[PDB]
């Protein structure tokens, strides 16, 4: 079985190797598509500590297909790892990040303590605390607004049933393991009425000739011995056919 | 900072009469932050009015308190042995907060 | 209606850092502040101040710096203040209160009570 | 340079020396509401845009660029005498066929015979309906019909 050369493969580098983690209220979307997933590398990396993949088959979701990949990347708290799941509840399930109980896609959250956790504190992550509602799936709300709590409104001044809808994270080194800061990104699959360009890699196989094989080149499967060939093919004809419709 | 004081101290009042409790600040406040609540000799305070206009949740209607400005006022029209009590007078808007200053209606 | 929980009696010695705890019991103690009130025996009772939850975001007067903190904890809903360098005048009762509301979308005043941490200092 | 419709696939044909035609425009509202294409063939760059534009509503080109006034929610993005273009959305699939011949009339169709080899088949799902040319000179335009040929 022969296919082209991979190339074009997908930014997933850009993402997980980020020199900054967005935080739980404002992760950070980015869209992947017309490029070759290397799921592989991701699923046999030791770097993650929590890989769950829902709808898909971690060993096989090289071989699916899909119109685009959501990548949703932030940072967040150990304890708060659990809470990205579908179906899940809680304050960052809720108000920061919001998954569909039937979302599929996998979630990678590896934790980041040597990496975002600063001595003095890295409140560079904030996530929502209070909110009108529950967020809806995927949904990114960033209002900065001061809660109200009850019917006085706050006017912009901070008081009684006026409280800052953000909260920041202490993440520090010494901080235990729940507290320690920790980069999540969740790769959603959107499959939609598209020719779906986003696609793994693709197997290889040594060339063999002068022998009965099976041969697989790109969507033409067949059996047969391959031979040096002395006719000249067009540039962007890819292969021949008979008189009577056979290859 | 902005100090307040309020109605001065030991005054006894026969029950079942109109009584009056006043507080006075230097500086001016906000009306829509503005809170009287009353405290029993020997418990923990509870609120008795907010913003001057809107009743608190379990205080009867013969509670009424108002003011404008800088001087503000608590009236009670009739006393009941629920009366024995130090009433206080305060605004919790910002950083700031002035808590009461103490005024005991007391028992003949 | 809510329910605060305070520590009970107390007899301590001057210069001791004492340590209260506050939790409630009723409402969502998510982020909703906390206000502290400290009252000698019988006498006018003045202001401590108010700590955020959510972020244990600290608020005191201009004479209780230096002398209050006070800590969070989620996981039993509890506020944790300690005071230091007490005094043999310092004999009173602490008290602890949120605003009493039901729910996310709730009243604003601060009705209800907790139980009285009674300090009573000699010799 | 009006607005022609696209029905089933457009052949676009020029007889240009100074390549004064350069753009082509690809949607239904042209307006931000829905996705539009836009492909521009400058210098030694062809630059074909998929997104969300709002194009204006003489969109020109100088000898200056003023086609669109904001490009939001981009989906898809790609750099790359007689001219000859076929274009045709399958399946999902846009298919560009493109054909370079030495010029020998004026302002008339030579009489001859030259296959449109393959250029690119973007797998860009966008409903096309109307399309509208971009210029810095004729040209023409013809419609494809679902008919048999023999080769």
């Amino acid at each position: 079985v022969r296919f082209p050369n991979i190339t074009n493969l997908c930014p997933f580098g850009e993402v997980f190797n980020a020199t900054r983690f967005a935080s739980v209220y404002a992760w950070n979307r980015k869209r992947i598509s017309n490029c070759v997933a290397d799921y592989s590398v991701l699923y046999n990396s030791a770097s993650f500590s929590t890989f769950k993949c829902y709808g898909v088959s971690p060993t096989k979701l090289n071989d699916l297909c899909f119109t685009n990949v959501y990548a949703d990347s932030f940072v967040i708290r150990g304890d708060e790892v659990r809470q990205i799941a579908p179906g899940q509840t809680g304050k960052i399930a809720d108000y920061n990040y919001k998954l569909p109980d039937d979302f599929t896609g996998c979630v990678i959250a590896w934790n980041s303590n040597n990496l975002d956790s600063k001595v003095g504190g890295n409140y560079n992550y904030l996530y929502r605390l209070f909110r009108k509602s529950n967020l809806k799936p995927f949904e990114r709300d960033i209002s900065t607004e001061i809660y109200q709590a009850g019917s006085t409104p706050c006017n912009g001044v901070e008081g009684f049933n006026c409280y800052f809808p953000l909260q920041s994270y202490g993440f520090q080194p010494t901080n235990g393991v729940g507290y320690q800061p920790y980069r999540v990104v969740v790769l959603s699959f959107e499959l939609l009425h598209a020719p779906a360009t986003v696609c793994g890699p693709k197997k290889s196989t040594n060339l063999v000739k002068n022998k009965c094989v099976n041969f697989n080149f790109n969507g033409l499967t067949g059996t047969g011995v391959l031979t040096e060939s002395n006719k000249k093919f067009l540039p962007f004809q890819q292969f021949g056919r008979d008189i009577a419709d056979t290859t | 900072e902005i100090v307040l004081t309020q109605s001065p101290g030991t005054l006894s009042l026969s029950p079942g009469e109109r009584a009056t409790l006043s507080c006075r600040g230097s500086q001016s406040v906000r009306s829509s932050y503005l809170g009287w609540y009353q405290q029993k000799p020997g418990q923990a305070p509870r609120l008795l009015i907010y913003g001057a206009s809107s009743r608190a949740t379990g205080i009867p209607d013969r509670f009424s308190g108002s003011g404008s400005g800088t001087d503000f006022t608590l009236t009670i029209s009739r006393l009941e042995p629920e009366d024995f009590a130090v009433y206080y007078c305060q605004q919790y808007g910002s950083s700031p907060w002035t808590f009461g200053q103490g005024t005991k209606v007391e028992i003949k | 209606q809510m329910q605060l929980v305070q520590s009970g009696p107390e007899v301590k010695k001057p210069g001791t850092s004492v340590k209260v705890s506050c939790k409630a019991s009723g409402f969502t103690f998510t982020s909703s502040a906390v206000q502290w009130v400290r009252q000698a025996r019988g006498q006018r009772l003045e202001w401590i101040g108010w700590i955020v939850v959510g972020s244990g975001n600290t608020d005191y007067a201009q004479q209780f710096q230096e002398r209050v903190t006070i800590t969070r904890d989620m996981s039993t809903s509890t506020a944790y203040m300690e005071l230091s360098s007490l005094g043999s005048e310092d004999t009173a009762v602490y008290y602890c209160a949120a605003p009493n509301c039901s729910g996310g979308s709730c009243y604003d005043g601060f009705d209800l009570w907790g139980q009285g941490t009674m300090v009573t200092v000699s010799s | 340079n009006p607005v022609l419709p696209f029905n089933d696939g457009v052949y676009f044909a020029s007889t240009e020396k100074s390549n004064i035609i350069r753009g082509w425009i690809f949607g239904t509202t042209l307006d931000s509401k829905t996705q539009s294409l836009l492909i521009v063939n400058n210098a030694t760059n062809v630059v074909i845009k998929v997104c969300e534009f709002q194009f204006c509503n003489d969109p020109f080109l100088g000898v200056e660029f003023r086609v669109y006034s904001s490009a939001n929610n981009c989906t898809f993005e790609y750099v790359s005498n007689l001219r000859e273009f076929v274009f045709k959305n399958i399946d999902g699939y846009f298919k560009i066929y493109s054909k370079h011949t030495p010029i020998n009339l004026v302002r008339d169709l030579p009489q001859g015979f030259s296959a449109l080899e393959p250029l690119v088949d973007l797998p860009i799902g966008i409903n096309i309906t109307r399309f509208q040319t971009l210029l810095a000179a004729a040209y023409y335009v013809g419609y494809l019909q679902p008919r048999t040929f023999l080769l």
